[PDB]
RNA sequence: UUUUGUAUAAUGGGUCAGCGACUUAUAUUCUGUAGCAAGGUUAACCGAAUAGGGGAGCCGAAGGGAAACCGAGUCUUAACU
RNA sequence: AGGACCGAACCGACUAAUGUUGAAAAAUUAGCGGAUGACUUGUGGCUGGGGGUGAAAGGCCAAUCAAACCGGGAGAUAGCU
RNA sequence: GUUUAUUAAAAACACAGCACUGUGCAAACACGAAAGUGGACGUAUACGGUGUGACGCCUGCCCGGUGCCGGAAGGUUAAU
RNA sequence: UGAACUCGCUGUGAAGAUGCAGUGUACCCGCGGCAAGACGGAAAGACCCCGUGAACCUUUACUAUAGCUUGACACUGAACA
RNA sequence: CUUUAAUGUUUGAUGUUCUAACGUUGACCCGUAAUCCGGGUUGCGGACAGUGUCUGGUGGGUAGUUUGACUGGGGCGGUCUCCUCCUAAAGAGUAACGGAGGAGCACGAAGGUUGGCUAAUCCUGGUCGGACAUCAGGAGGUUAGUGCAAUGGCAUAAGCCAGCUUGACUGCGAGCGUGACGGCGCGAGCAGGUGCGAAAGCAGGUCAUAGUGAUCCGGUGGUUCUGAAUGGAAGGGCCAUC
C-alpha cells in the first residue's frame, strides 16, 4: 500500500526550494512576559531543519 | 518434586 | 510571589499593550509611563490595567 | 551477623560548566563581533577597537590581529586589536 | 520519528498557518507555454483544451519563464510585470 | 554459543540419512544500467490480445509567504545598508 | 433407651518398614479408627466454567483447577534465550 | 462427627446452646433480560444473615473515627 | 553419551585440572565389592534480581458498571378544599 | 419607590372524596377430562403501585488497568531541575550514594543619565552616654560595601549621595560563543521615536554568573489574511498576552 504521511509532521514542517524544512520556533506561544524582547524577537522568523535532524523528518514526509 | 536450596 | 502580573494600556486609541509586573501590595497607586507605541509611532502615555 | 544499613550523603549536587577563557589567543586574526574572552568580572578589559559586553564578554569591534598587553599604573591585562 | 521516549521533533514544535483552499484553484502559465495554444487566442477554456492546465483551475498567471516569440493576445488571465513586457517585445498584446 | 575473558568443571549435540531460518506484494528514496529528453510516461479499458489504441492522470521545467497576493524574485518592516 | 461399649463383614487411612526406571502414575505387610448412624452401598436423575458444589482444605468438577476440556480469533505479543 | 483423592486428620471445620439483626406473606432473600421457581403447600414458638461455640461463674468503660438507625430546620444540589 | 590411547602430586589457569607445566609412579584384560571425584544422572533454579511480562486476591488507588435508591415526563382520569 | 389589601388570571404544591385506565399470587362460572392460560361475573385496591426514557446518590457485588528510576544485589533510607567552589592533572570538558553551600526571587527604583563623594577597625578629647549611639582629631589604606550562596571582579569605582527622567523603547542585525538537537548567550551598526548632558557622549533593565517548564488544548485584545453557490457571519490564520 502507498506510505501514510505522519499528519503531524505535515503540520509542523515544509519543504523549501533546495529540498530543506522551514520550521516555527520553539518558546514562543505562552510565559512572554519574563522573556526579553530581544529574545522574542529572534524567534519569531522561520527557521530550517538542522542536518542531524533531517534523517528524521524525510522518514516522516515521504510524499512532501 | 525435592528439598530446594 | 506578591509580584504580580499587570498591563499598561496605550492611552491612544490604538489596542497595544505592555505587561509586567507589579507588587500590588506596597505600591497601590497605578503605574504609568511614557512608552513607544508601533502602531502610532510615538511616545504616549501607558496606564496600567488588568492582566 | 546482621547486615547493617549505611547512612546517606548530604551533598551532591553541582552545576554545568560554562565553557570560559580564552577564545582568540595573541596574533590571531579575527573579525568584527569576534569573541574573544568569556569572564567573570573583568580579568581582562578592553583596550583599543575591543568592547566590552554586559556579561564582561570582550569582543572585536574591528578587524585585525589580537595584542595581549599589560598596562598602566595597576598593571591590568587589556587585550586590544591592531590593524592588518 | 521514535528516539527512545525523548519527546519528538515533530512534537517539539508548534503547529503554524492553515491551508488555502483558493490555491488549489490557481496555476501559473509559461512563456514558453503561449506557443502550445491552437489558434493565438490564450485564455482559460484554451488553455484547458491544450491539456495546460487541469480541469479545475479557475485562475491562472502568465510569469516569465521560458521566452516566447510569436505574437499572442492574452485574454483574463493576469500577467506579471515582468511577462507583460515580453509579450509586448512579441508584438502581442494583454487585454481584460 | 555467549562474553572483559572459556581446556574450562558455563551452554548445545549419542551417530547417520532426509527436512529446517532474511521471503512475497505494493508504495517511497538512493545507486548501476537502457530508452527518450525540456520533456518523460500511460492506468483502467478496447483489442482475431506481449502489437496498436487509450495521455484520464502523474513527475519536471519557479520561487517566496500563514494567507490574500506578488513573481526571478518574494517575505519581513513605516522602510531597509 | 443410646450420634452407648468390645469386635468381624463394610467404610476409613494414624504409625513404621518395603517399593520409588514399582506388582501399582498412591500399593503391600504388620499394627490402627468407626462399626444402629451426622452410617454405608447398588441403580437412575439434577446442578456447567467467573459457573457449579463445598461440616471450608482455594478443596473437587473424568490421572488436568487462584478459574475444566475441545475448536476458533491465531502465525496473539515476546525491548527475552 | 468432617477435612487438604495424591506429603498436613489437627488445636482447623461442624456441633447442640447463646446473642444481634432482617422479614406481616405477592415476606425478606436467592436463581432468572422475563415468565417463573426455591423459601413453603411454611406464617414471627416461622424463615434468612452474622458472630460465638456443651456446661458452670460471668461478660466491665469509650458513640471521638468508620458503619448502621431515626430526624428535619437551614445551606448546597440533577434532569426539567 | 562431543570424541578418548580416561594415573598421583605441587603449581598455573574464566580463580577447586584425567587432559596445561614440572615431577613421581604405572606389564595387557576381566570378576566380586565400596561410593571420595568425574563441580556424576534426573528438571531451560521453585530462592534472589530483571521484564514499562501474566494471573488471581484486597482496599477510603483510578475509571466504569449490575443492583439498590431520588425526582421529572409517559401509560394517567373526575370533583372539591 | 416602599409597605400593603382585594379582585381577576396563570401555574405549581398538599389534602379528602370518586371510578372508568391499571393491579389482584380474593371468590364463583366457562373453554374443560386442567391449582397453566384466557374470557365472564363479582369484591377489594386505585390514579397509587408498577414498567419505559432521562436524571442525582450509593455501589470491590463485578470488570479493565496503574502502582518510576538510580542503587558496590533488592527492600527501607536518600536523590531526581538550576547556580558557585574543590575533585579537574596551569586551554575547554571530565565520574562516584565524593567534599562544601545556595535558588524556585526582589526593585518604577534597587533602572537611565549628569554632578559630587570615599571604607572597616582602633586610639585620643567630649552633657546624660555605658565595651558599643551622635561630635572633633589622628592612625590605617579597602582588612569595608555589593538586595540574597560562592567565585571572579570593582577607585575611571560596579560602593555612597542628589537633580532630572522611563532606553525596563519598536523593527532589524555584520559577526561570534556553546549545545546531538530543541535551544541558550554576546554584539558593533542601521531606521523610527525618546531621556540625561554645555558637549563629546551614554541608555535595547539591574557588578556578572541561579530566581525556571516544550508541544497539545483553551481563554482575552487587535488585524490591510481566509470565509464551502453569492453578501455576511461562525470557525481558522497572523500579531500581543494568559
Ligand atoms: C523449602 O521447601 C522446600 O524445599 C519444598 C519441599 O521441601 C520438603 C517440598 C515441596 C513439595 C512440593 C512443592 C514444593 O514447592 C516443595 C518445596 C518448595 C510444590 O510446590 C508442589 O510441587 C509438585 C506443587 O506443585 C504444589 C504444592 O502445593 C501447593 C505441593 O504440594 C507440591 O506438590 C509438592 O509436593
Ligand atoms: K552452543
Ligand atoms: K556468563
Ligand atoms: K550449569
Ligand atoms: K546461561
Ligand atoms: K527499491
Ligand atoms: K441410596
Ligand atoms: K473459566
Ligand atoms: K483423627
Ligand atoms: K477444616
Ligand atoms: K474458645
Ligand atoms: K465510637
Ligand atoms: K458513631
Ligand atoms: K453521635
Ligand atoms: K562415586
Ligand atoms: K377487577
Ligand atoms: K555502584
Ligand atoms: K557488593
Ligand atoms: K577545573
Ligand atoms: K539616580
Ligand atoms: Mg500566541
Ligand atoms: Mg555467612
Ligand atoms: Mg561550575
Ligand atoms: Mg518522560
Ligand atoms: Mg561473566
Ligand atoms: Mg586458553
Ligand atoms: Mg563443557
Ligand atoms: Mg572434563
Ligand atoms: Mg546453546
Ligand atoms: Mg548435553
Ligand atoms: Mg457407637
Ligand atoms: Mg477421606
Ligand atoms: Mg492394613
Ligand atoms: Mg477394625
Ligand atoms: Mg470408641
Ligand atoms: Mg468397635
Ligand atoms: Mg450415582
Ligand atoms: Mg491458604
Ligand atoms: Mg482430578
Ligand atoms: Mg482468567
Ligand atoms: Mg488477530
Ligand atoms: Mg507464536
Ligand atoms: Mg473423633
Ligand atoms: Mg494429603
Ligand atoms: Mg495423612
Ligand atoms: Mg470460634
Ligand atoms: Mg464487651
Ligand atoms: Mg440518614
Ligand atoms: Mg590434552
Ligand atoms: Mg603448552
Ligand atoms: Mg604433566
Ligand atoms: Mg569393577
Ligand atoms: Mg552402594
Ligand atoms: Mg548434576
Ligand atoms: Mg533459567
Ligand atoms: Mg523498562
Ligand atoms: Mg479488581
Ligand atoms: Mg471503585
Ligand atoms: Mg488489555
Ligand atoms: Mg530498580
Ligand atoms: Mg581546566
Ligand atoms: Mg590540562
Ligand atoms: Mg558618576
Ligand atoms: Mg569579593
Ligand atoms: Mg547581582
Ligand atoms: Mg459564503
Amino acid at each position: 500500500p502507498k506510505i501514510k504521511t505522519v499528519r503531524g509532521a505535515a503540520k509542523r514542517f515544509k519543504k523549501t526550494g533546495k529540498g530543506g524544512f522551514k520550521h516555527k520556533h520553539a518558546n514562543l506561544r505562552h510565559i512572554l512576559t519574563k522573556k526579553a524582547t530581544k529574545r522574542k524577537r529572534h524567534l519569531r522568523p522561520k527557521a530550517m531543519v538542522s542536518k542531524g535532524d533531517l534523517g528524521l523528518v524525510i522518514a516522516c514526509l515521504p510524499y512532501a | 518434586a525435592a528439598p530446594q536450596k | 510571589g506578591i509580584r504580580e502580573k499587570i498591563k499598561l494600556v496605550s492611552s491612544a486609541g490604538t489596542g497595544h499593550f505592555y505587561t509586567t509586573t507589579k507588587n500590588k501590595r506596597t505600591k497601590p497607586e497605578k503605574l504609568e509611563l511614557k512608552k513607544f507605541d508601533p502602531v502610532v509611532r510615538q511616545h504616549v502615555i501607558y496606564k496600567e490595567a488588568k492582566i | 551477623a546482621h547486615k547493617k544499613a549505611g547512612g546517606s550523603t548530604r551533598n551532591g549536587r553541582d552545576s554545568e560548566a560554562k565553557r570560559l577563557g580564552v577564545k582568540r589567543f595573541g596574533g590571531e586574526s579575527v573579525l568584527a563581533g569576534s569573541i574573544i574572552v568569556r569572564q567573570r568580572g573583568t580579568k581582562f578589559h578592553a583596550g583599543a577597537n575591543v568592547g566590552c559586553g554586559r556579561d564582561h564578554t570582550l569582543f572585536a569591534k574591528a578587524d585585525g590581529k589580537v595584542k595581549f598587553e599589560v598596562k598602566g599604573p595597576k598593571n591590568r591585562k587589556f587585550i586590544s586589536i591592531e590593524a592588518e | 520519528g521514535f528516539e527512545g521516549g525523548q519527546m519528538p521533533l515533530y512534537r517539539r514544535l508548534p503547529k503554524f498557518g492553515f491551508t488555502s483552499r483558493k490555491a488549489a484553484i490557481t496555476a501559473e502559465i509559461r512563456l514558453s507555454d503561449l506557443a502550445k495554444v491552437e489558434g493565438g487566442v490564450v485564455d482559460l477554456n484554451t488553455l484547458k483544451a491544450a491539456n495546460i492546465i487541469g480541469i479545475q483551475i479557475e485562475f491562472a498567471k502568465v510569469i516569465l519563464a521560458g521566452e516566447v516569440t510569436t505574437p499572442v493576445t492574452v485574454r483574463g488571465l493576469r500577467v506579471t510585470k515582468g511577462a507583460r513586457a515580453a509579450i509586448e517585445a512579441a508584438g502581442g498584446k494583454i487585454e481584460e
